[PDB]
RNA sequence: AAAAAAAAAAAAAAAAAAAAAA
RNA sequence: GUGUAACCCCAUUCGU
């Protein structure tokens, strides 16, 4: 009868309640417990470990290393930013679309 | 307590009360412009200007 | 309080074995109104019979 | 390849030769209203639906009146119009609905945004 | 999953569009 | 060094 044991023991189920800030300390924010830390522990666990895979990478880089889009793409500050791909009106079309707008 | 005059104060910071908590949120990462230009073609993050 | 009495539970019971039954077959309906559509829509992909081999 | 290109612009001998209509802004906005035909009514549900895409051949029309159905299913001449979205547009019921649910969304999102 | 870019809408949301991790 | 600049340089005054 181990169940029956335990669901007279279970019979109240009033838990355990959470302590607030004390109020001279109420400017600085909530108390954290550990629901909370643990959400910013484990934010900072995977960027660290990110960075770290990123770091290893850039060690075996080869200088030497060539792609066909490296040809028409450079480099802005060390960012590989995609431009924007360019219109190339003509003044024909670019005169008509002044007439539409009038 | 009840011969005497004396009447029960509770500390206002030992009583229960609600919580009431918000959605945290956190930073994007941000990573060097010295390790982009140092990172492999491969995996050198691409963006859109 | 519902198991104080054995009657109405069991009773509770069949109401719900009805109701977890309709997902798996359809209950039939006479044509008490005038067809007015099939309420929701007509799915023309499923094929539901069964083959005899 | 010209013989084809002849046959895809119509649904075929078989359905006695739909054709697939040309695809315009207002025809695109009904077909987008009734693929999301779940969320007009809470009292309704419906079925998922046949196909992710827009139909390629569909046609588009009104119900005729029945004499017979003077009183039972008909809609006075002043409540009909042209389009399914401008029937959306008319009825009370489907505006005060999705106004409340659509306030809410916003809401609980700027909780979370905050 | 995620950092972006291009549109509309509401007092932010929504559709497409790329890269990166896995 | 992403966790919700002095030093120096020119010019001014003072003065064993």
């Amino acid at each position: 009868m181990a169940a029956a044991f335990r669901k007279a023991a279970k019979s109240r189920q009033r838990e355990h309640r959470e302590r607030s800030q004390p109020g001279f300390r109420k400017h600085l924010g909530l108390l954290e417990k550990k629901k909370d830390y643990k959400l910013r522990a484990d934010d900072y666990r995977k960027k660290q470990e990110y960075l770290k895979a990123l770091r290893k990478k850039a060690l075996e880089k080869n200088p030497d290393e060539f792609y066909y889009k490296m040809t028409r793409v450079k480099l802005q500050d060390g960012v590989h930013i995609i431009k924007e791909t360019k219109e190339e009106v003509t003044p024909e079309q670019l005169k008509l679309m002044r007439t539409q707008d009038v | 307590r009840l011969a005497h005059g004396v009447r029960l104060k509770a500390n206002k910071d030992s009583l229960y009360k609600p919580i009431l908590r918000q959605k945290k949120h956190f930073n994007s990462l941000h990573i060097p412009k010295a390790l982009q230009k140092a990172l492999p073609f491969k995996n050198k993050p691409k963006t859109q200007a | 309080k519902i198991d104080r009495n054995p009657r109405v539970k069991h009773r509770e019971k069949f109401r719900r074995a009805k109701i977890r039954r309709r997902g798996q077959v359809r209950e039939v309906r006479k044509e008490e109104q005038r067809y007015s559509g099939e309420l929701s829509g007509i799915r023309a992909g499923v094929k539901k019979s069964i083959k005899l081999k | 390849k010209k013989r084809r290109k002849e046959r895809q612009k119509t649904a075929g001998d078989g359905w006695f030769g739909m054709k697939a209509p040309e695809m315009t802004n207002e025809l695109k906005n009904d077909l987008k209203a009734l693929k999301m035909r779940a969320s007009m009514d809470p009292k309704r549900f419906y079925k998922k639906n046949d196909r992710d895409g827009f139909p390629k051949y569909f046609q588009i029309g009104t119900i005729v009146d029945n004499p017979a159905d003077f009183y039972h299913s008909r809609i006075p001449k002043k409540q009909r119009k042209r389009t399914i979205v401008e029937e959306l547009l008319a009825d009370s019921e489907f505006r005060r609905y999705n106004r409340r649910k659509y306030s809410e969304i916003m809401a609980e999102k700027a909780a979370n945004a905050a």
